[PDB]
This record gives structure tokens, sequence and C-alpha cells, in this order.
RNA sequence: UGUCCCAACGUUGGGCCCGGUGAACUGUACAUUCCAGUGCGGAGUCUGGAGACACCCAGGGGGAAGCGAAGACCCUAUGGA
RNA sequence: AGGGAAACGUGAUUCAACCUGGGGCCCAUGAAAAGACGAGCAUAGUGUCCGUACCGAGAACCGACACAGGUGUCCAUGGCGGCGAAAGCCAAGGCCUGUCGGGAGCAACCAACGUUAGGGAAUUCGGCAAGUUAGUCCCGUACCUUCGGAAGAAGGGAUGCC
RNA sequence: GUCGGGUGAGAACCCCGACGGCCUAAUGGAUAAGGGUUCCUCAGCACUGCUGAUCAGCUGAGGGUUAGCCGGUCCUAAGUC
RNA sequence: GUGGAAGUCUGUUAGAGUUGGUGUCCUACAAUACCCUCUCGUGAUCUAUGUGUAGGGGUGAAAGGCCCAUCGAGUCCGGCA
RNA sequence: UAUGCCAGCUGGUGGAUUGCUCGGCUCAGGCGCUGAUGAAGGACGUGCCAAGCUGCGAUAAGCCAUGGGGAGCC
């Protein structure tokens, strides 16, 4: 069975989503709805997921950007991996 | 033109196998990329 | 107009395309049908004898 | 140094098309460290990237000519092109006229100085195309 | 350094729609000359540029009047306006 | 009315010289030819004479029955359509 | 709210878009289905999946080429001009990449082209090529005719500026 | 196109400024198809670029496409399975 | 006078077509191109996309025209040495 | 004695020749079915770095058991 979570999508941008909007991106399995982005998520690193953003990527993947709640922050969830 | 995710895969497979043989294996083996496609001069599939 | 090189403007059609069966670019998306396994016409492989050498 | 992608980027933040950037000669350097952005923003502020004043028709010599013509001037048949009913619909003055002479009936009659059968009588006839313009109707009105 | 006037005749031989071009051409050959200087030591101040291309590519003056100064340890002579 | 008598001058791009780039056609061999002759009767190459110091640049194309195409014409084939 | 350095207007004419009518034509009659309306309101929750870069062309497409060819839609209301979505000139926007340069008053020759006195089709199969005429208004207009037309017949005059 | 200048081992053609031009149903703006990463950034010049190149649609590595309310999706057309 | 009909007229509006130059080109920019000239331009009109007809068969306002540079019988492979 | 002719010498271009064979061709003996318990084939994946080939299949150049084998291996 595949997992939904690939790895950390670490880039630049990427840095930018989490310094300034509070968003983890993510290489997520191209099969896996918003939703399961979500709960994988939040499960995996005991967040409150408040929005998911996918978009099919030229590299064959699918990348997950993720806005996390408030009440978490991002650039702390990130520094743990 | 519009194109699906199985296309998108495929155009995707097709640019990575696009890039050159690393520099690594020329030394393991001692010592030419066959299938590289120039998105002009040559013509995909589908 | 002549039918050479002026009349290869037209041509930003798709027909032939990747077939799901066999993997060539032969699926004619207009007739849902390949040139060349026969998938969409026929289930059993499309094949012929004169394919090669009569005594081969 | 080669500062043509600031020049796209300029043209952007100042909102201006590219061939109206200007960038001062003596701060390429400056520029050409400018990478992002807010990069060229500051260099804006500082005046060294600038935009330049878009130009627009002058309609000087258009307005003394279209005076000379409302006053009826320089309209000699050495000045016209087209055809006559192409300088003036003769359906369009027509409809011009017989307006005129329909609105101006239409007053006298609540004026009281028309029985509604006499303007039904000069009514009818405008639409015959019997009075040439307003004035000619007022005066034939007058037995 | 000196005042002298160029003559621009010579820019008609070459075809008239590039007249300017040839204009300038010119005016760095006659200071090299009057300078003893060598072409590549010329510099013209835009003023020059100008002055030549001031009705167009086709339409060159001709004669113009031109400052020049000449010096340093190459050689060369700094021309303008005038 | 430059179609012509009858051509001239001018304009622009070439052409010519220089830097850089850089093919193709074609090639049995030999080859500075010319006038004649001869030869399968339409010869740079045979025979007799004449002429001819070598190389190079530009030209317009007389000749190489110039290059290009196993003649469409014509006939033949116990050919094709 | 936003945006602007600032002022952060008011009226008008002509009016694309959009809206809403009337007329006329057919030996031509100008889709269908989903859906919407009919059928209210509050609060809350849900709204997944695929496309999204860029070129879109005298270098990103088809034509073996960074090919003078071919290739659909929308912007048809930018200014002067004028009948005009025409010419010509000019904005906004784009460009100097229809991508090798330097030099000779720059010869002969060739390609495009201007002007040629007198004559005026003698040229040539043939006026081929080139040229003449020209916009607008007024006058005026033959043979013939299927009465519609011929007709812008032809011919004559005018034409700027203040 | 020209004159200055910038960068660079190297500059007619890479970049800045001025002067001079070109395009006006297009040489502008938005796009369908088609292309398929050509888009952006950095690093380069052995290939490609009708010369050169410090430039590039080239070579190499990285990066980039985020939708309840734009499209698809749904409906039915000629017609197709 | 009104009205505004027309396989109507002018017309490089867009667009479509292709008469002459027997120009330019003719190892091209191009295996049908460039320029000027010329025709149609509210209709038997032009056009995009989708879709139907297949090889002794289509399609043809008929030229033996056209059916992917292929046509008095497409193309591919086989019969085939 | 320029331009140049013939032959050679040195160097080059080219890749013939000779030598070599991880490939073919042919004959011979043995063996011979797979698939809805989803085959054959294809697609896309899968490696620390991985473009091609091979292998493999989200347990991805691999996992387990038994036997062999052996100090090497990836
Ligand atoms: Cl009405
Ligand atoms: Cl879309
Ligand atoms: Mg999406
Ligand atoms: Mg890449
Ligand atoms: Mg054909
Ligand atoms: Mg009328
Ligand atoms: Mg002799
Ligand atoms: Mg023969
Ligand atoms: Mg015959
Ligand atoms: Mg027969
Ligand atoms: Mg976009
Ligand atoms: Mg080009
Ligand atoms: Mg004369
Ligand atoms: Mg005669
Ligand atoms: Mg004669
Ligand atoms: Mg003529
Ligand atoms: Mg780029
Ligand atoms: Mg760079
Ligand atoms: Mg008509
Ligand atoms: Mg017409
Ligand atoms: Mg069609
Ligand atoms: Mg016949
Ligand atoms: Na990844
Ligand atoms: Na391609
Ligand atoms: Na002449
Ligand atoms: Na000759
Ligand atoms: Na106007
Ligand atoms: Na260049
Ligand atoms: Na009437
Ligand atoms: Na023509
Ligand atoms: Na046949
Ligand atoms: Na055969
Ligand atoms: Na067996
Ligand atoms: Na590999």
């Amino acid at each position: 069975s595949w997992d939904v979570i690939k790895h950390p999508h670490v880039t630049e941008k990427a840095m930018n989503d989490m310094d300034f909007q509070n968003k983890l991106q993510f290489a997520v399995d191209d099969r896996a709805s918003k939703g399961e982005v979500a709960d994988a998520v939040e499960e995996q690193y005991d967040v409150t997921v408040e929005q998911v953003n996918t978009q099919n990527t030229m590299d064959g993947e699918k990348k997950a950007v993720v806005r996390l709640s408030e009440d978490d922050d991002a650039q702390e969830v990130a520094s743990r991996i | 033109g519009k194109k699906s995710k199985a296309t998108k895969k495929r155009l995707a497979k097709l640019d990575n196998q696009n890039s050159r043989v690393p520099a690594w294996v020329m030394l393991k083996t001692d010592e030419r990329n066959h299938k590289r496609r120039h998105w002009r001069r040559n013509d995909t599939d589908e | 107009t002549g039918a050479g090189t002026p009349s290869q403007g037209k041509k930003n059609t798709t027909t032939h395309t990747k077939c799901r069966r066999c993997g060539e670019k032969s699926y004619h998306t207009k007739k849902k049908v390949c040139s060349s396994c026969g998938f969409g016409k026929s289930a059993k492989r499309r094949d012929y004898e004169w394919q090669s050498k009569a005594g081969e | 140094t080669d500062l043509s992608a600031q020049k796209r980027l300029a043209a952007d933040v100042l909102d201006v098309g590219k061939n109206r950037v200007w960038f001062n000669p003596e701060r390429q350097g400056d520029i050409a460290d400018a990478i992002t952005r807010e990069d060229v923003r500051e260099l804006v502020d500082e005046g060294a990237i600038q935009a330049k004043d878009k130009k627009g028709n002058s309609r000087g010599r258009a307005r003394e000519r279209q005076k000379k013509r409302a006053k009826g001037h320089q309209k000699g048949a050495g000045s016209r092109k087209g055809k006559a009913g192409a300088r003036q619909n003769s359906k369009e003055d027509w409809e011009s006229r017989i307006r005129a002479q329909r609105t101006k009936l239409r007053e006298l009659r609540d004026e009281g100085t028309l029985s509604s059968s006499q303007y039904r009588d000069l009514y009818d006839k405008a639409g015959g195309g019997e009075f040439d313009s307003v004035a000619d109707l007022e005066r034939y009105i007058d037995a | 350094e000196r005042v002298v006037t160029i003559p621009l005749r010579d820019a008609r031989a070459e075809p008239n729609h590039k007249r300017a071009d040839k204009a300038m051409i010119l005016i760095r050959e006659h200071l090299a000359k009057h300078f003893s200087v060598d072409e590549d030591a010329v510099r013209l101040d835009p003023s020059i540029n100008e002055a030549a291309w001031a009705r167009g590519r086709a339409n060159t003056p001709s004669k113009i009047r031109v400052r020049a100064a000449r010096f340093e340890e190459e050689g060369e002579a700094i021309v303008e306006a005038e």
C-alpha cells in the first residue's frame, strides 16, 4: 500500500511560504486528494491543517501547499526534520 | 493545447530522460546519451 | 495553392496517439482504434503473415 | 553588465512600457546588483530608475481647422472627397427634418393655434414631403 | 587645441540614405590627419554626432565646425561641436 | 507615351577590393591552339602546316556536337495500362 | 475599501458593448438536451478530481532549416486625415533579430526605378511593358435596349487660402 | 543605425544613455490548435546561431504552474462505439 | 417624396481568387516562392472546429480533377529472387 | 626560376591489410504449453548520487525458508 506523504518539498519558494504564510509544502502521492493530504499531515506532525492546495508537477509527482492554523508554526514544525 | 494527467506524466518522464550521464558514471566506467531529444529538432510521441 | 509546402501549414491536427494497449504512438484518437495492435477493433492482437517473407 | 532583466522588472513595477524606463548611466553597477523587485522599487525611490513621459498628439492645429469649418470655411468643392450623400446621409436628414416639422405642428395644436383638423391636414402633407423645412411650413401655414 | 571646419562633401559618394554614418567617419578621418593621430585615438563628443544626425540619416550638413584638443601619453584628440 | 527612331544621364541593391563564414554542379586520360585534310560521313588529341614564353584578374558566353534527363517523336517487343 | 506625487471635476455631443422595439424576405422556415425559473428566510458544514509554465510565430506550431511559404478567434472606437476598418503622418505598445561586416563618386554588366529634346506605335504576332485618365460638385450625354439598362456614355465648367 | 560609455582575456552586432529610425488589424495586447519545459535563475561556449559573441530558444545544474465561483467535468449536435 | 430591393455596381475593409508581366527566382526564401498588375467581395459567399464517404471504391458545377509533394485506378507490406 | 610535372623521404589524413573474436549462420540431441488464482505484451515507477541497459514492483537491482557455497560482497 502507498503512503500519502512522500517528503517535504524544500526550496526557496517553499521557505517563503513557511516563513511568511505558515505553509508547509510536500511531495505527495498523486492519487491523494486534498483531504487525504490534510489528514496525513495532521497525524504525522500533530498540527491543525487549515487549507491545502495541490498541483501535479512536471516532475511526475504531486505537490501540496498546506497552510497550518495560526495556532501552529510551520517554521518550528519543519525545523525538527 | 490541453494535456491530461497521464500525458503530463509522460512528457515529464521524457524531460527527465533528457538529462546527461552523470560525471561519476564516467569514472566508474573508465569511459554519451543516445536518447537526447531537443524540443525543436526532435518530435515526441502521441 | 500548392499541395506541397503551402499545404503543410494546416497540419495541426492530432490523430495517432500513444496506444494504451501496445504503447506505440498509433492510437487514432478520432477512430479510437490503433493502427498497430488493433486495440479498439480486435480483442486479439493485430498480426498478418505478410509482415514477413512468406517462407519466414 | 547586463541590465535587461531589470528593465523588464522596472517596467512592471513602474507600470510602464519597457521602452520608457530609464536607467541612470552612472549607476549601472548598482542597478546590475538589483535582483529583486524590491531592489528595484528602492532604486526607483532613489531616482536611479525613472519612467519617461509618454507623448500625446497635439490637437492645436486640429482645433484651428475645426473652428474654420464650424464657421463654414475650408469645405469647398476642392476639399470634399466623399460623395455628397456620403457627407450627409439623406435618410438621416429627412428624419431630422420630418421630426422637426412634426414637433412644430404638435406644439401649435396643444397651443390651440391649430384645430385637430388643420393639424391633421398639415401633418399628412408633411409626411408627403410638402415642406422643405419648419420655416417653409410656418410660411405655408400663414395662408 | 584649435577650431576646425570639416568639409563633408565626400559623404555624397556614399548612398544618400546613409550620409550620417559616412560623415561621422569623415570627421574622424579629418582629425586624425590634421592632428597627426591614429583614428583609434580620436574621440568625438556626442554633440558632434547629434549635429551630423540632426535632420535624419540622409540629410547631413556640408561642413561642421569642430573644436579639438591633442595630448596624453599615447597621443589622442577629443572633439566637440562649437 | 523611351515600344521605336536612338540612346543619355541619374537613384537604390548588387557587382569590384578587404575581414569572417563557406557549399554544389562536374571530372577516362592528356590538354596553348588555329587553318585545312582525314576518320563511323560533325576531331583540342589522327595527318600536314601555321601559331604558341609562364602565371593571374575582369568580361560577355563562340566551341568542348558544354552541364542537366538510359529520347516524349519514330520503329521494334508473340511489353504494360 | 482601494489606488494616486497631486488634483482626487462638472456639463455636453456622437455614441462599440449591453438592452428593448418596428418593418421586410422564403418553391430556403433557420438544433437539441441538460439545466434554470415557477418555489421564502437564519445559522452551520461541505464544495473532492484534471488543466493552469511558456511560444502562439519573417526563431518555440506544419513545411528536413532560427524556411520571404502555410496557420483559427478577440481587440473594427487611439490622434490628424477622409466616405472610409483607405492612403499618408503620429501615439500607446513593440522593435533596430525580415541578423555578417569594412572600403572604392562606387567602372563594365544586372535587378528595381526617375527624367529625357524633336517625332509619337515608325516597335511588335499583338501597344507586350510603361504611360494617359483620376477624388467631389454643376452642366450635359449618342447608337442600341429585354425599358431594367446603355451611363461615371461622350463632352464642358468648377475645385486653395483669408 | 551612429556617438559616447558598461562588462569582459576578447565586443560592429551582450548591456546603459543620447541622437536617428522601423511596425499601427501589426512587428502591439489576449488566445485556439499544435509544440512540450522551450518559461525563471545561476554557471558556461566543445555543439547550435547564415560573421562574432561576454548573448541565446544552445550546453549543464537548480527552480517554477496553487481555483467551490476560469476552463474541463455535465448536456445534447452531425455523427461514433 | 418616402422606402431600401438586388446570386446589383465601386471598392488591396476583412477575406477569397489568381489575368498579364511569359518580370524576379529557377543548386530558390520556397520540391509551386516574391513583386506589380488583375477578379470576386450579401452570397450557388468566405472560414474554424467537429463529423460522414476508401481504392475498380470515394469525391467530382466534369479538368480524367481530387482522395496527405503519390492518381487514366492512393499508400504500405506480401505474392517476389 | 616563379606557377608547376614525375618519383621518393619525414609527418598527416584515411582505415584497407594481417592478426584476434564476447556475435552470427547451420546441423544435432533433449524438452515443450501459458491465461479470469488476470497471462503474454505495454506503461510508469524503483538506486546515496542513477541518463541508458538489466533486475525488481510502493516489501520495487529486492523480503523469507531449505539446500549448496564461502570470505568476501554492495
Ligand atoms: Cl419604430
Ligand atoms: Cl483553461
Ligand atoms: Mg488545480
Ligand atoms: Mg530541466
Ligand atoms: Mg496529391
Ligand atoms: Mg433614399
Ligand atoms: Mg600539328
Ligand atoms: Mg532510350
Ligand atoms: Mg506515342
Ligand atoms: Mg493491353
Ligand atoms: Mg499564463
Ligand atoms: Mg531569423
Ligand atoms: Mg520624348
Ligand atoms: Mg507596325
Ligand atoms: Mg516592323
Ligand atoms: Mg498593360
Ligand atoms: Mg530565457
Ligand atoms: Mg547570463
Ligand atoms: Mg455583387
Ligand atoms: Mg468589387
Ligand atoms: Mg471539415
Ligand atoms: Mg481529356
Ligand atoms: Na521529489
Ligand atoms: Na518538437
Ligand atoms: Na524610361
Ligand atoms: Na563558351
Ligand atoms: Na477618424
Ligand atoms: Na547581429
Ligand atoms: Na417610390
Ligand atoms: Na499574381
Ligand atoms: Na486500386
Ligand atoms: Na513483392
Ligand atoms: Na522445452
Ligand atoms: Na542508470
